[PDB]
């Protein structure tokens, strides 16, 4: 009866797949983790309510500027992904993310999320950053981005153990019904 | 009353129609490029799938296979970065042109989209309605159109499948 259009946004190889298929399968894919997302209507009772939570993937579009906008009309909320092991994901949501939803839907809100949080504390990851003189996100760092782009909140999960995963979408329903 | 699969296409094609990919192509040299490109993506990534989920589970490994389809997809002109030597396209992932067909007509018809076989179905249907508005985009183009990309990949597919039972 009730509809509720997410669309999720953010640098390739952030893991936004993965996350949409590890949070409707309620279960990390091992193994094998498909290219194509396809649980996008997800139903749900809110409120006392008959609700379908649209999901949107816009994996493999991060160079298709032309055509990422098709994807925006109706969107009630966004997370904006970036992967807490990429620095250069993070510069991303305030250098080009955000400004492209702001500019096509200025009145949506949008969370921004931490993701692959799993990987922060992995030595070989860790040690692949140093070697490029970097760390890391921590989330009082990424706080104080989300703080300057005015996001509603920020929140960070990991697609592969599915911790803060389910809070990740329950914060994006809240968001979208705020 | 009403309210039928084809009520629900009908009106993803009235989308289609609003997007107009061929008009937008047409007057914007980069979006027709990002076109052909979004779309072979498209194709890998499904040929992809159908073909990783179907020798997993058959128990065989599926590196040798993305190693060619990778090269496959390379040599279609798709730009993209290698990793323990296999080449994967940029642009797999998700269609752009399916969201405004799936997320309008869940939004317009969400009663439509509870069941997931008729969610598959609806999916599905956007893809080929999607394949057809584009054809066009590929006539006398360099890059393969997506009926032999998708014959391409499908050929590579059945090599490995023919060495599995």
């Amino acid at each position: 009866m009730q509809t509720i259009k997410c669309v999720v946004v953010g640098d390739g190889a952030v893991g936004k797949t993965c996350l949409l298929i590890s949070y409707t399968t309620n279960k990390f894919p091992s193994e094998y983790v498909p290219t194509v997302f396809d649980n996008y209507a997800v139903t749900v009772m809110i409120g006392g309510e008959p609700y379908t939570l649209g999901l949107f993937d816009t994996a493999g579009q991060e160079d298709y500027d032309r055509l990422r906008p098709l994807s925006y009309p109706q969107t009630d909320v966004f997370l904006v992904c970036f992967s807490v092991v990429s620095p250069s994901s993070f510069e991303n949501v305030k250098e080009k993310w955000v400004p492209e939803i702001t500019h096509h839907c200025p009145k949506t809100p949008f969370l921004l999320v931490g993701t692959q949080i799993d990987l922060r504390d992995d030595p070989s990851t860790i040690e692949k950053l140093a070697k490029n003189k970097q760390k890391p996100i921590t989330p009082e760092t990424a706080e104080k981005l989300a703080r300057d782009l005015k996001a509603v909140k920020y929140v960070e999960c990991s697609a592969l153990t599915q911790k803060g995963l389910k809070n990740v979408f329950d914060e994006a329903i809240l968001a979208a019904l705020e | 009353g009403s309210l039928t699969n084809k009520v629900v296409k009908d009106f993803m094609l009235q989308t289609l129609n609003d997007i107009d990919i061929r008009g937008s192509a047409s007057k914007d040299p980069a979006y027709a490029s990002q076109t052909r490109e979004a779309i072979l993506s498209a194709v890998y990534s499904k040929n992809k799938d159908q073909c990783c989920n179907l020798l997993i589970s058959k128990g065989i490994n599926i590196a040798p296979f993305l190693q060619e389809i990778g090269e496959a997809a390379k040599n279609a002109g798709l730009p993209g970065t290698t990793k323990n030597d296999v080449f994967t396209p940029s642009g797999a992932g998700a269609n752009p042109f399916i969201t405004p067909l799936i997320s309008s007509a869940n939004s317009k018809y969400p009663r439509m989209f509870i069941n997931q076989h008729q969610q598959a179905s609806f999916k599905i249907y956007a893809e080929k309605i999607i394949m057809t508005e584009v054809a066009p985009l590929f006539n006398e183009c360099a890059m393969p159109t997506p009926q032999q990309f998708q014959l391409i990949l499908e050929n590579i597919a059945n090599k490995y499948i023919q060495n599995t039972p």
